[PDB]
């Protein structure tokens, strides 16, 4: 049992370690869209 | 004394016959190379795209 729960704890630690990393990426991904507008985009014409 | 224009109306001359005419000779299309301007407006756009 003690091991069992220790395993679980470690797993969620790892998940939390990788959480903010993805958050930073996603934040960046939005920032990238904000960074520049391509009016020459192939699907963008008027 | 009647002589060469001086003192007063000579400056009037300077401000018209000299200066006014001088400015009239300047440009107004001087330096305007169509192709160089096309380059300039491409530079004016810069790194972005333009509509």
């Amino acid at each position: 049992p003690k091991l069992h729960d220790a395993i679980v704890e470690v797993v969620t630690c790892l998940l939390r370690k990788r959480l903010p990393v993805t958050n930073e990426m996603v934040h960046n991904l939005v920032a990238i869209e904000l960074a520049y507008i391509n009016t020459k985009h192939p699907d963008f014409a008027d | 004394e009647t002589s060469e224009l001086c003192g007063g109306a000579r400056i009037c001359y300077i401000f018209h016959e000299t200066f006014g005419r001088t400015l009239e000779s300047v440009d107004p299309l001087g330096g305007l190379n169509t192709i160089d301007i096309l380059t300039a407006i491409r530079n004016a756009t810069g790194p972005r795209p333009a509509l």
